[PDB]
């Protein structure tokens, strides 16, 4: 059984490199950040242009939606998170505090905290409702390359170029467990399953890893593609066959079958590194976007 | 740029 994701939109109007897809929790919309500071919110189903979100003063990395689709957090060069109104495209707070380059950034699923990581080797937990930083995690010993809550938020997960994965009890801020390679390449990229009993790291050395961290052990490498140098997003898709999706700096869209490890298929069309892929919380659809090069977001389409 | 967008 193999999916079968043909090409449907191909969505322009970024003026630089994109960054990050998210669709929203909803399933209504893609939002897409890029280096060119700008947010842009776009249909879902008929990849229609809704609107442009700005105010960043630099380039943003990372943008993630609430868990109720209504607002939209960003992290930006300019060393700030900012939380926007999805429906006004206002921005209702300005998160300040890392010294450094913010690159990540995610809500819990309550949507009360936001977690975000920085070129400062910090994470940071901030309060929605106020905007206060709640705690400073002295997490890593090189930029940290991502956060995320597992499905209650009682953890985080945290990864670095230090070459360390981290995951972190959110209410007393203190590391429960560190994963190590000895090899210690780069973790550019990690992230709880939906349930939220395993981790998927990515390495800078073209290696993605599927590990149990309940028992801190590898269970899956997913291998063909081509990650070295670019912190790439990658998610479990989940709607219908079970893969692993990733970008890679081959300009494909890579989909593995998550229990075989066989790549199962490779989109081709964008025209430089694909940054960011993203999956639909209910259909099979994967939203993509690319660097420079290329500027687009590209929506794919499955019968499973 | 961004630092997302630029390679390391």
């Amino acid at each position: 059984v193999k999916p079968n994701y043909a090409l449907k939109f191909t969505l322009a109007g970024h003026t630089k490199a994109v960054s990050s897809v998210k669709f929203s929790p909803n399933g209504e919309w893609l939002a897409s950040s890029s280096a060119d500071k700008l947010i842009k919110i776009w249909g879902a189903y008929d990849g229609k242009f809704e609107k442009t979100i700005s105010g960043h003063k630099l380039g943003i990395s990372d943008v993630a939606w609430s868990s109720d689709s209504n607002l939209l957090v960003s992290a930006s060069d300019d060393k700030t998170l900012k939380i926007w109104d999805v429906s006004s495209g206002k921005c209702l707070k300005t998160l300040k505090g890392h010294s450094n380059y913010v690159f990540c950034c995610n809500f819990n699923p309550q949507s009360n905290l936001i977690v975000s990581g920085s070129f400062d080797e910090s994470v940071r937990i901030w309060d929605v409702k106020t905007g206060k930083c709640l705690k400073t995690l002295p997490a890593h010993s090189d930029p940290v390359s991502a956060v995320h809550f597992n499905r209650d938020g009682s953890l985080i997960v945290s990864s670095s170029f230090d070459g360390l994965c981290r995951i972190w009890d959110t209410a007393s801020g203190q590391c429960l467990k560190t994963l190590i390679d000895d090899d210690n390449p780069p973790v550019s990229f990690v992230k709880f399953s939906p349930n939220g009993k395993y981790i998927l790291a990515a390495t800078l050395d073209n290696t993605l890893k599927l590990w149990d961290y309940s028992k801190g052990k590898c269970l899956k490498t997913y291998t063909g593609h081509k990650n070295e140098k670019y912190c790439i997003f990658a998610n479990f898709s989940v709607t219908g066959g079970k893969w692993i999706v990733s970008g890679s700096e081959d300009n494909l869209v890579y989909i593995w079958n998550l229990q075989t490890k066989e790549i199962v298929q490779k989109l081709q069309g964008h025209t430089d590194v694909v940054i960011s892929t993203a999956c639909h919380p209910t259909e099979n659809i994967i939203a993509s976007a690319a660097l420079e090069n290329d500027k687009t977001i590209k929506l794919w389409k499955s019968d499973c | 740029g961004s630092a997302r967008a630029r390679p390391s």
